[PDB]
DNA sequence: GTCCGGCTTCGCCCGTAAATTCAGA
DNA sequence: TCTGAATTTACGGGCGCAACTATGCCGGAC
RNA sequence: UGGCAUAGUUGC
């Protein structure tokens, strides 16, 4: 479980961008298609996303990079299947 | 308030000068109120209800 | 969807466009069949179908007919949602004047026609005629004709002539005005006028006319011809028990407007006589006025049960209106309520939620889990499973509650810690278990309190609860830096008992091998919890680069202290647990742990502190008995001495030596002194009560008495309540803040006989009335503070401003209250702090002053630091992070986005309300000081005086003749060690610049009287006085002398009102003795009720008290009486006797001395010489004919208006004045508020500025505009070659500042909804909803927290 | 007392008040100030739009919760439309102008 | 039972506009 | 006899939050 | 099946 998010806040030093980043990451894990990048410990998506932020393997830049890579891969797959 | 006649002051809260006016109200058990009031010029006025 | 709200007058064409059909019949429902009428208020062809996709007569009843209109009745088959938003209209038989614009005060119609309100009221309601197009007659335009005048005009001016009557006449006048032409004449007249009041009226008229011209409105639209009708569902008829429908209010008003309209139409159809139609028109006007705003005109029409009907204005305004009842605060789903219990076993991050409320709140989540796991395919099955409370849905509930925070909120959410998120733990019960530590934040005792649980639903909301609102993130209060989770009463008692020592207990003097050995000994029963021993303690110091370094030593400690040391984390020193550990000690311990180690260690430390304190308080068995309230043996003799004192003072009073007021004051002061002496004797006998020895001689020690052990530890109670328990309980105060001079001589252990238990009830009634009647003042003040400061949000990180305020330690007249450590902590410096020695940069320019920097300042002994303030920020629409400073909820700088305005308003408003509701915690005892009467210097040092004009009397004793004399005890290093306030007429033992030693008085006076000490010698003359009306003289025939009292303005006669009694010092020849080297007489004016004991023509000497004015009593000095001062300060009230300041510098000269109103003139060196001031001659003047004066210098004494300070001394002067004045009030009550909040409130006060020179900009001459707008316009102008417009900042009250805002929605939701809406409609205002209140009302993301990024992105993607 | 979903008032589509009728707790004005003091913008938005008086918003949020997705469509409160109509019932033309 | 309609005063405070009263020319 | 400033008088707005229980809800012609 | 009024009460 989780008690305090202090270290995650230090990793994203705004206390407000942390909320948005964690919400995006949890949404990507709840709809979700994607899978957690940290060993799941019977946690809910929000806690797992926050722990991923704590481990230093999620942030706004990483999420943007992964989203762009997924978009490019989807475009390439669509083009190959069509043309 | 018991019916009768009562004299009060409104002690200086009016006229912003500290002068204590004086009012006399005749409260009936069943009827109309009659008030005799003073003013800063010390002129006795009356008002009904 | 949209980004702004536009408001303007509704033209008849627009009203018709809104409506989908005219309402003609005044019937709602048949009352036999529940169908709507044909074309009544509740209609189907006008407002839409009653049922979804069903025709009225049932011809069509399916979606396949979605859009077609039945021909039998004419109802557009569609959903019923449209019926909620379909408006109607009524074609008024005659034009009707809209009441809002008639009685807005100011009246729009009244001053658009330049006609007074009484006359336009007379014309509108058919009591007088008004001429239209007078032409070549004996009539003017706006002139008024009564029935006689109208008859005379008709019989004498039967030619072309028009004098209409009623709303039609006003509409004709409005339509016959050329707005731009009128603007031209009014403006050219304004330039060609000379008066000032007429100037104000003319500029107001010009402003209204230009507002009309600029906006798309027209004057005649102010008179209603087509009346809109609200959609039926917003004025529903809901069946009551039985056939009777709900007695709706809007329906009655609409239905008695249709009645009059139909009657008038019928009368005009048959050409009824003029009188009858006139009366019908008047009744129609009254009905429409009642519908629009009932009771505004007078005679609020009342329905059945004689209750005034709620009109549309009444529905949108007030506390019960939409803004403050359905838009700023709403009822919410997924919310429950329940009583709260303790549940000590909980951690700080979790709360005990009952299984039943957990099941009821999380029903949709349980349904989702059931569907996901396949236990219920259809939602009906899942609902049935949940309602049966099967054994499997509980497992689902445990699985879904794991990491789902729940908000817990207590009813009076005074500050932001009144709503906090906790992880639920399912509890078998019906009450919420609330962690003991957070109770202090909630102000939640467990004596019947109830709290509400809310469930965040979305992922964003859950993460906000987990990362912003978790109780483990709110360790520090947002108002100050102090921790808020400090253990309250049981934990602190347990720790105080644990960490304590006695001269002889079991296992004393033995040497232990560590804390573990101490716990083993204590549990084994071989050593007492409090016994002096030696323990090998290993403490970790992290003075290295983040490396914890161990240090092992042999500490002289106790068993309990060693046991407690096992709970402290590593990095803390050992001395932190080597004291008695009261409540303040534990608070400091937690604070230091937070600052040194971090957040998680602090949370764990707090939890362990709570557990160990509870355990060892249970072990201690600390109880309370009746033999613990020991009565002092000195109480009776103190009482007897006080009674002798009151007897002798009464004897003096009956002899006339003293008057009633000063006798009452003296009695109060001596009783307060006796009460303080009794309390001191009680505490002396109580603290050292125990002397214990079994190994030799007696040794005194701090007592183990339960009452003292709880009072000293700070667990519960203070000196006052223990005093009332054991010592005499002192004076009481009546509800009106009046102190009952009769004391209570008995404590609570003793009787309190019938008479004493009758004086007490006065104080008890005061305490309970202030809780239930005077809490509205604190709530109103905090609402005003929030609504003036809500859009202020941190936007930038640094504006690069070099301006700031000089923070210095505060010494109001005693010792240091708030040292420089606490006034500059967590605020960014403005300029480099040079070392006190020689020009060495001690701290850089833009460094945040955290704990280490403050300690560096302390050890280097700095006396004043210039820091960046919120009020001196160069940021437009917000505050940069640097000027604000430390967050005060976390240890870092304020994050970019956090809303500091709401935080400041809550911080300033919460303590007032909390203390108002806590006033009843001391019964009703009056909080009193000894009234001083002397100044005892405590430490050696030089003595200096500021703002002092003293004189030497006959006995060589220096006497202060100045009002604001400050006596500063300076140290040999030049640092002001102490400060004191020397009243006007005090005798100084020493002088200026003279050395003193501690414990010796340097000043003494009489606090109960204000003397009138002179400046020179001579004889006394009662000038400009007449016996009988100017003074009341009392004759002392037996002695032969006489006395007299000046009778104030209230008592003196109206005839000869202006007679000024004065004491004029004259020489033997009979001429005024001029004061040293001046040109005015030495005459001293006597204020009202001044006791003169002299006789005319009596010799006197310099420094002698001619007369003494009784100083009048000051009642109980608690929050209830001091909060009004704060409200006046934040409202910027002009004092009743403002001190007159010098607008400009230069030389001073008195002019004509016209009529007893002496003229002052300040001639600068080379500037504007002819500046002049009108000063009444009856008030004193500090500056006379000889000397220089800087602008903002005091010409006379008295309270200083903040407006004058802003105009003359500047923004920093006024903000410092406000901060100090409010902080005095909040220090008197022991309230700790950081100055950041007051500074931001002051900023929000001074947010407008008036132009003085238009410059090269496009502003008007003397208009008031937002300071930010003018500043940015000037910045843009100076960017080019033009020159910006010079401005003058204004100070506005919080109410006026909030109401005078660019957005009309924020002001409308605030007070004066009618006036704000009327002004916005007339001016055609447009709101960008860029604040917080507007976004709350509209229902979109707040531009403060996580929504700040969204709003910034939207602005970029505009 | 506890409520997840229940009957809503008529004039404004907000939860009913009290526990005799299956009502919801009032998120008062001071509670809104407290949430503004935090950075809790999404919590507040769902508190006063999706949980109180957004008929489409609350229905969609309920369906999403049942579907296992915790996301909301903000929408506009119905009480704001009520206020707009009440102001329009006077001679005042208040409108939400286009973007 | 079913259908139709227009006698209460009595609080404390403050801001602002209108009316009055000075105080002159 | 007029005219501006300051003073007085009249009058409109404000008067904390949350919660629970009960009763009563229109009077007069066909 | 939801509204207003009055009375009482609880926590501040
Ligand atoms: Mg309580
Ligand atoms: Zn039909
Ligand atoms: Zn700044």
């Amino acid at each position: 479980a989780r008690v305090t998010v202090q270290d995650a806040v230090e990793k994203i030093g705004n206390r407000f961008d942390l909320v948005l980043v964690a919400a995006r990451r949890a949404r990507q894990m709840q709809v979700g298609g994607k899978d957690p990048l940290v060993p799941e410990e019977n946690d809910k998506t929000t806690v797992i996303a926050l722990r991923e932020i704590e481990e230093g393997l999620i942030n706004n830049q990483i999420l943007d990079v992964r989203e762009r890579q997924e978009q490019q891969e989807q475009e390439a797959a669509e083009l190959q299947a069509v043309t | 308030r018991s019916p009768g006649v009562f004299f009060d002051s409104d002690k200086g809260k009016t006229h912003s000068s500290g002068k204590v006016l004086y009012n006399a109200r005749i409260i009936p058990y069943r009827g109309s109120w009659l008030d005799f009031e003073f003013d800063p010029k010390d002129n006795l006025f009356v008002r009904i209800d | 969807e949209f980004d702004a709200i536009k408001i303007a007058l509704a033209s008849p064409d627009m009203i018709r466009s809104w409506s989908f059909g005219e309402v003609k019949k005044p019937e709602t429902i048949n009352y036999r069949t529940f169908k709507p009428e044909r074309d009544g208020l509740f209609c189907a062809r006008i407002f839409g179908p009653v049922k979804d996709y069903e025709c009225l007569c049932g011809k069509y009843k399916r979606l396949k007919h979605r859009g077609v209109i039945c021909e039998k009745c004419g109802v557009e088959v569609t959903q019923t949602k449209v019926r909620r938003e379909r408006m109607g209209h009524i074609e008024l038989a005659s034009p009707t004047a809209h009441i809002w614009f008639l009685k807005s005060l100011p009246s729009r119609i009244g001053l658009l026609l330049d006609m007074p309100l009484r006359d336009i009221e007379r014309v509108l309601y058919f009591e007088s005629y008004v001429v239209i197009e007078g032409g070549m007659t004996n009539l003017e335009r706006q002139q008024i004709l009564t029935e006689e005048q109208y008859l005379d005009a008709l019989e004498e001016f039967g030619d072309e002539f028009d004098a209409k009557m009623g709303a039609e006449a006003i509409q004709a006048l409005l339509k016959s005005m050329d707005l731009e032409q009128e603007c031209e004449q009014l403006r050219e007249e304004l330039n060609e006028t000379n008066s000032e009041t007429k100037r104000k009226k003319l500029t107001k008229r010009i402003k209204l006319l230009e507002a009309f011209v600029q906006s798309g409105n027209k004057p005649e639209w102010m008179i209603l011809t087509v009346l809109p009708v609200l959609p039926p569902d917003l004025r529903p008829l809901v069946p009551l028990d039985g056939g009777r429908f709900a007695t709706s209010d809007l329906n009655d008003l609409y239905r008695r407007v249709i009645n009059r309209n139909n009657r008038l139409k019928r009368l005009l159809d048959l050409a009824a006589p003029d009188i009858i139609v006139r009366n019908e028109k008047r009744m129609l006007q009254e009905a429409v006025d009642a519908l629009l705003d009932n009771g505004r005109r007078g005679r609020a029409i009342t329905g059945s049960n004689k209750r005034p009907l709620k009109s549309l204005a009444d529905m949108i305004k007030g506390k019960q209106g939409r803004f403050r009842q359905n838009l700023l605060g709403k009822r919410v789903d997924y919310s429950g309520r329940s009583v709260i219990t303790v549940g000590p076993y909980l951690r700080l991050h979790q709360c005990g939620l009952p299984k039943k409320m957990a099941l009821e709140l999380f029903k949709p989540f349980i349904y989702g889990k059931l569907e996901l796991r396949g236990l219920a395919t259809t939602i009906k099955a899942a609902k049935k499973m949940v309602e049966r409370e099967e054994a499997v849905v509980w497992d689902i509930l445990d699985e879904v509650i794991r990491e789902h925070p729940v908000l817990l909120n207590r009813a009076p959410t005074l500050h932001r810690l009144g709503i906090q998120a906790f992880e639920p733990v399912l509890i078998e019960g019906k009450a919420i278990q609330l962690h003991p530590l957070v109770c202090a934040a909630y102000n939640a005792d467990f004596d019947g309190d109830q709290m509400a649980v809310h469930v965040p639903l979305t992922l964003e909301a859950q993460l906000e609860a987990r990362a912003l609102m978790m109780s483990t993130n709110n360790i520090l209060s947002p108002a100050n830096g102090e921790p808020i989770i400090v253990p309250s009463q049981d934990v602190v008692l347990g720790l105080y008992y644990m960490t304590r020592d006695c001269v002889n207990a079991k296992g004393e003097g033995m040497v232990l091998t560590g804390p573990k050995e101490a716990e083993r000994l204590y549990r084994s029963g071989l050593a007492s919890l409090h016994a002096r021993v030696k323990v090998r303690i290993t403490e970790y110091e992290k003075d290295a680069n983040g490396e914890l370094v161990a240090k092992t030593s042999l500490k002289d400690t106790t068993v309990g202290r060693a046991i407690l040391w096992m709970i402290v984390p590593k990095g803390l020193p050992y001395s932190i647990v080597n004291q008695a550990l009261g409540k303040k000690a534990i608070s400091k311990m937690l604070n230091t742990c937070y600052r040194i180690l971090g957040l998680k260690p602090t949370v764990i430390f707090a939890d362990q502190i709570m557990y160990t304190g509870f355990a060892y308080a249970a072990r201690s068995g600390a109880s309370v008995g009746i033999d613990d309230m020991v009565i002092p043996e000195k109480k009776h003799e103190i009482i007897s001495e006080a009674e002798a004192e009151v007897a002798e003072i009464q004897e003096q009073f009956q002899s006339g030596l003293v008057t009633a007021g000063e006798r009452y004051n003296k009695v109060i002061d001596i009783w307060a002194a006796a009460n303080d002496r009794v309390s001191k004797a009680m505490m002396d006998n109580l603290q050292t009560e125990t002397v214990i020895n079994r190994d030799g001689q007696e040794e005194k020690q701090v007592s183990f008495n339960s009452i003292y052990m709880m009072a000293d530890s700070g667990a519960r109670g203070s000196a006052a309540q223990i005093r009332q328990l054991a010592g005499m309980r002192g004076l009481m105060a009546k509800p009106d803040g009046s102190i009952i001079e009769t004391p209570i001589t008995a404590n609570f252990r003793e009787g309190l006989n019938v008479l004493q238990y009758f004086i007490s009830t006065h104080g008890a009634r005061k305490g309970l009335a202030d809780t239930a009647l005077k809490t509205a003042n604190s709530g109103y003040l905090t609402r005003r503070l929030v609504d003036v400061a809500q859009d202020l949000v941190v936007t930038e990180d640094d504006c690069g401003t070099h301006e700031g305020i000089m923070m210095t330690p505060v010494i109001e007249g005693g010792d240091v209250k708030e040292p420089l450590r606490d006034r500059v902590l967590g605020r960014v410096t403005a300029e480099d702090v040079l070392k006190p020695g020689t020009a060495d940069i001690l701290v850089p320019r833009n460094t945040l002053l955290h704990e280490q920097w403050c300690d560096l300042l302390e050890e280097n002994s700095v006396d004043a630091v210039k820091v960046r303030s919120v009020v001196s920020c160069d940021t437009d629409f917000g505050v940069c992070a640097h000027c604000y400073g430390r967050d005060l909820a976390r240890g870092h700088i304020i994050n970019k986005g956090e809303a500091i305005g709401v935080i400041a308003a809550q911080s300033i408003g919460e303590p007032g309300t909390q203390l108002t509701m806590r006033t009843f915690h001391i019964g009703g005892a009056a909080s009193r000081a000894a009234a001083e009467s002397s100044i005892q210097v405590k430490n050696k040092g030089s003595i200096k005086l500021s703002n002092v004009k003293s004189v030497v009397n006959s006995s060589g004793k220096l006497v202060i003749t100045s009002r604001n004399t400050e006596l500063k005890l300076i140290d040999e290093f030049g640092r002001t060690k102490e400060s004191y306030k020397v009243p006007y007429g005090a005798v100084l033992a020493k002088g200026d610049g003279e050395q003193v030693a501690g414990g010796e008085t340097v000043a003494n006076w009489d606090p109960h009287t204000m003397p009138v000490i002179t400046e020179v010698s001579g004889f006394v003359r009662f000038t400009d006085m007449i016996d009988g009306q100017t003074i009341t003289r009392q004759t002392d025939e037996l002695t032969g002398l006489s006395s007299l009292v000046v009778l104030d303005s209230a008592e003196r006669t109206a005839g000869g009102k202006d007679l000024r009694p004065a004491l004029k010092i004259v020489d033997a020849q009979g001429n005024d003795v001029l004061i040293p080297g001046t040109d005015m007489p030495a005459q001293y004016f006597l204020p009202g009720k001044a006791i003169v004991q002299l006789e005319d023509g009596v010799q006197i000497s310099s420094g002698d008290t001619l007369a003494r004015i009784p100083q009048e009593s000051g009642g109980t000095k608690d929050i209830t009486g001091g909060l009004p001062r704060v409200a006046d300060l934040f409202e910027a009230r002009r004092p009743k006797e403002p001190a007159i300041l010098a607008e400009i510098s230069g030389i001073v000269s008195f002019g004509k001395e016209t009529k007893g109103k002496r003229r002052l003139v300040i001639t600068p060196v080379d500037g504007s010489d002819p500046y002049e001031e009108m000063i009444p001659k009856w008030r004193q003047l500090n500056v006379f004919e000889g000397e220089r004066v800087e602008r903002g210098d005091v010409i006379s004494d008295g309270p200083e208006a903040p407006h004058d300070i802003l105009r003359l001394r500047g923004v920093h002067a006024v903000t410092r004045y406000i901060v100090n004045e409010v902080q005095d009030v909040y220090r008197l009550q022991g309230v700790k508020i950081n100055d950041k909040h007051i500074e931001v409130i002051v900023r929000q006060m001074l947010r407008k500025a008036t132009i003085v020179n238009a410059g090269s900009s496009d502003f008007l001459e003397g208009e008031q505009v937002e300071y930010s707008r003018v500043k940015i316009a000037n910045r843009e102008l100076e960017a080019n070659g033009k020159v910006g417009a010079t401005y003058s900042r204004d100070l506005l009250g919080i109410t006026k500042a909030s109401l005078a805002t660019e957005s009309f929605i924020s002001a409308a939701s605030f007070q004066e909804t009618t006036r704000v809406l009327t002004e916005a409609a007339v001016a055609g205002k447009r709101d960008e909803l860029r604040g917080l209140k507007e976004n709350v009302i509209v229902g979109r993301l707040i531009p403060a927290g996580t929504g700040y990024a969204y709003h910034q992105d939207r602005m970029r993607r505009r | 007392h506890a409520r997840s979903t229940g009957s809503y008032s008529l004039v404004t589509q907000q939860p009913l008040g009290g526990k005799a009728q299956f009502g919801g707790q009032r998120f008062g004005e001071m509670e809104v100030w407290a949430l503004e003091a935090y950075g809790a913008a999404y919590t507040l938005q769902e508190m006063l739009t999706v949980k109180s008086d957004d008929v489409n918003g609350r229905t969609k949020m309920y369906k999403n919760i049942v579907d296992g997705n915790h996301q909301m469509e903000p929408g506009m409160p119905e009480s704001f439309n009520v206020l707009l109509k009440e102001i329009r019932s006077l001679g005042i033309n208040i409108e939400l102008e286009d973007e």
